[PDB]
């Protein structure tokens, strides 16, 4: 079958979050469902589990006290609620069906939960102009700095999607300020500089912000 | 709790055989489970109960366990086998324990030296009292590098932020690094530098508030 | 009548606290009970209120969301539950009976709730040795530094309570370390120095700790 | 919200009359309540609904309200009237609002100059890497001072902690101040000093790692 999880959560420290895991078939039958989590670039950590047909739940020492794994009447959905959220709770939370021997065969798509003391902020977009010299004789690189936005994510395109080849938009960086930054660059013929206009189109739905930045030669 | 140890990296050439080990105290007594996890995706059980392959997993994935070392073997390695692999055991003393994990790099591409582009701050950013230098590193392989910044020649401690390298549309890697500061600092130095170290080699680019 | 509140509370940031207010007569009748708090050295701040005979409660903008004022079945007790506690929630919390015109007749003794990320710590006791010279020709000052303990309070006496006159035990200071420190001194005849032994007796029940520190001439 | 302003301090001599004001926008419209709160005790209603005295409150406590200024008056001042006084009103727009408060000092005692004792750190503390200097100020009146530390003559920023003055058993005040640092710093200076300023006057005590 399949496990369907709830959508991404953005939470302030101290509050709590509650995630959902729906059995595709409509129930979890006699299975035991576990909640495992994974922080950015980190390994997999088991948090606890529940067996909906028995109303019994386990918990890992480390979360005992802050977690609560419940289920609804129909036992068609398992819930995971983490309390007193910390920046350290920022991770992707999965649910999975346990195996008889101790493994987990079915996993959900996961739910992202970000914990930040920051509030939603549209992006400031600065240009990464191409050097007056040039970049690599023949080709040239210009870009966009999508600075200090929150939460994620932002999408970037160039010249409204026309310019695709030679493009790369980097992953975001989480600064101490608690805000997100990212860059997107493109390599173009050094000759086009001056006759061809270049614009990065930035969109950050969380803030209903849309920026079309023009990147000109320094 | 219990503990599962795993080598952090295992690079192998396509077609060759890859062996990923997992170590634990009499882990041979326990039932060993192996998961595969590719970027952006969720884990996938590939081998369970020491050596069983769930329907859908290629036969190339063989599993073994005995002593204090459990081993996951992938024969006739394919680029599609590149992923992070995690071993896991049920321990009545620790419940569910996961290994540290191993990134398996299928080296089906020659070494690629990084291209480095360093953009000076945009005066526009000055109106926000900020001044960010952006160092973009592209076209390298394998995806492992280390960035270092300098100001007029000496290292820089404060203000750096670097992303882990990730794959470009062309299957090579790219990464970015940032040096955050004030417009004053920026203008007060003769130059700044971004130095990238890849496979024992160093590439360094410089910018000056003057040029 | 009278309002009896529950004891002091020590909490970690992120957790929640729930305080009690019992009506002396057995019920709150038709009254409306408020909950006011006061931070150290700060003024009075109204938090909300409840009318037990109506099961209705108000809240102040500032707390709406983190507070919950309830009552038990017998409506003989009103509760105040504060969530996602911050260092800033450290204050004394009172309950009071509202009047018809908008004031408050009866107040409880109050409940102290301290919010700190620190864990209980017995005190370290150092001597404040009298100067080799002397203090005030004739009399002399000597004391004890009761440093870095948690939570409050500690009590101090001298020579098992015999030495009373000339003694002053100061209020505590809350260092950035999150721990508490206090001093207690006594003025004694400069001649007794050397022939009379001086010991400050320190007790900190929170950590089942008792210290008898002897203070000798420098 | 609404706002109730109150003079931060009101000092009056025994027997004389003390007037504590409370300002607010047309506070005259609202029903004004006055509370009395002594140290370690809870608030007590002394005057309510502009000018009513609950049973148990002395006649000396009279209240009035008109315009944007409500006033609490205490005639024939008594030492027992010394305390913090808050005005409060119900505002359908802010619910319950409390004034900023006014400490009422009954000056029934001559001015008292502070005695200052500065203790150097005891070596024992060094064993915990700490080195605390303790400055105990006592026997002063009224209860208000400002403490300042110095090192070799220059002011000290970091490491200071001072308690608000409170009453001694003899009805005078006392205060304490601490200067936290390392054993290295302590031993690295020629001397340190604790400066206490009271009623326009200054007393300074000094210690040196030497003597």
């Amino acid at each position: 079958v399949q496990l369907q999880q709830s959508g991404a959560e953005v939470k302030k420290p101290g509050s709590s979050v509650k995630v959902s895991c729906k059995a595709s078939g409509g129930t979890f039958s006699s299975y035991t469902i576990s909640w495992v989590r994974q922080a950015p670039g980190q390994g997999l950590e088991w948090m606890g589990g529940i067996t909906p047909i028995l109303g019994i739940a386990n918990y890992a020492q480390k979360f005992q006290g802050r977690v609560t794994i419940t289920t609804d009447e129909s036992t068609s959905t398992a819930y995971m609620e983490l309390s007193s959220l910390r920046s350290e709770d920022t991770a992707v939370y999965y649910c999975a069906r346990d195996t008889v021997m101790g493994g987990m065969d079915v996993w959900g798509q996961g739910t992202t939960v970000t914990v930040s003391s920051a509030s939603t902020k549209g992006p400031s977009v600065f240009p990464l102009a191409p050097s007056s010299k040039s970049t690599s004789g023949g080709t040239s690189a210009l870009g966009c700095l999508v600075k200090d936005y929150f939460p994620e994510p932002v999408t970037v395109s160039w010249n409204s999607g026309a310019l695709t080849s030679g493009v790369h938009t980097f992953p975001a960086v989480l600064q101490s300020s608690g805000l997100y930054s990212l860059s997107s660059v493109v390599t173009v013929p050094s000759s086009s500089l001056g006759t061809q206009t270049y614009i990065c189109n930035v969109n950050h739905k969380p803030s209903n912000t849309k920026v079309d930045k023009k990147v000109e030669p320094k | 709790s219990y503990e599962l140890t795993q080598p952090p990296s295992v690079s192998v050439a396509p077609g060759k055989t890859a062996r990923i080990t997992c170590g634990g105290n009499n882990i041979g007594s326990k039932s060993v489970h192996w998961y595969q996890q590719k970027p952006g995706q969720a884990p996938v059980l590939v081998v369970y109960d020491d050596s069983d392959r769930p329907s859908g997993i290629p036969e190339r994935f063989s599993g073994s366990n005995s002593g204090n070392t459990a081993t996951l073997t992938i024969s006739r390695v394919e680029a599609g086998d590149e992923a992070d692999y995690y071993c896991q055991v049920w321990d009545s003393s620790s419940d569910y324990v996961f290994g540290t994990g191993t990134k398996v790099t299928v080296l089906g591409q020659p070494k690629a030296n990084p291209t480095v582009t360093l953009f000076p701050p945009s005066s526009e950013e000055f109106q926000a009292n900020k001044a960010t230098l952006v160092c973009l590193i592209s076209d390298f392989y394998p995806g492992a590098v280390t960035v270092a910044w300098k100001a007029d020649g000496s290292p820089v401690k404060a203000g750096v932020e670097t992303t882990k390298p990730s794959k470009q549309s062309n299957n090579k890697y790219a990464a970015s690094s940032y040096l955050s500061l004030t417009p004053e600092q920026w203008k007060s130095h003769r130059s700044y530098s971004c130095q990238v170290t890849h496979e024992g080699s160093t590439v360094e680019k410089t910018v000056a508030p003057t040029e």
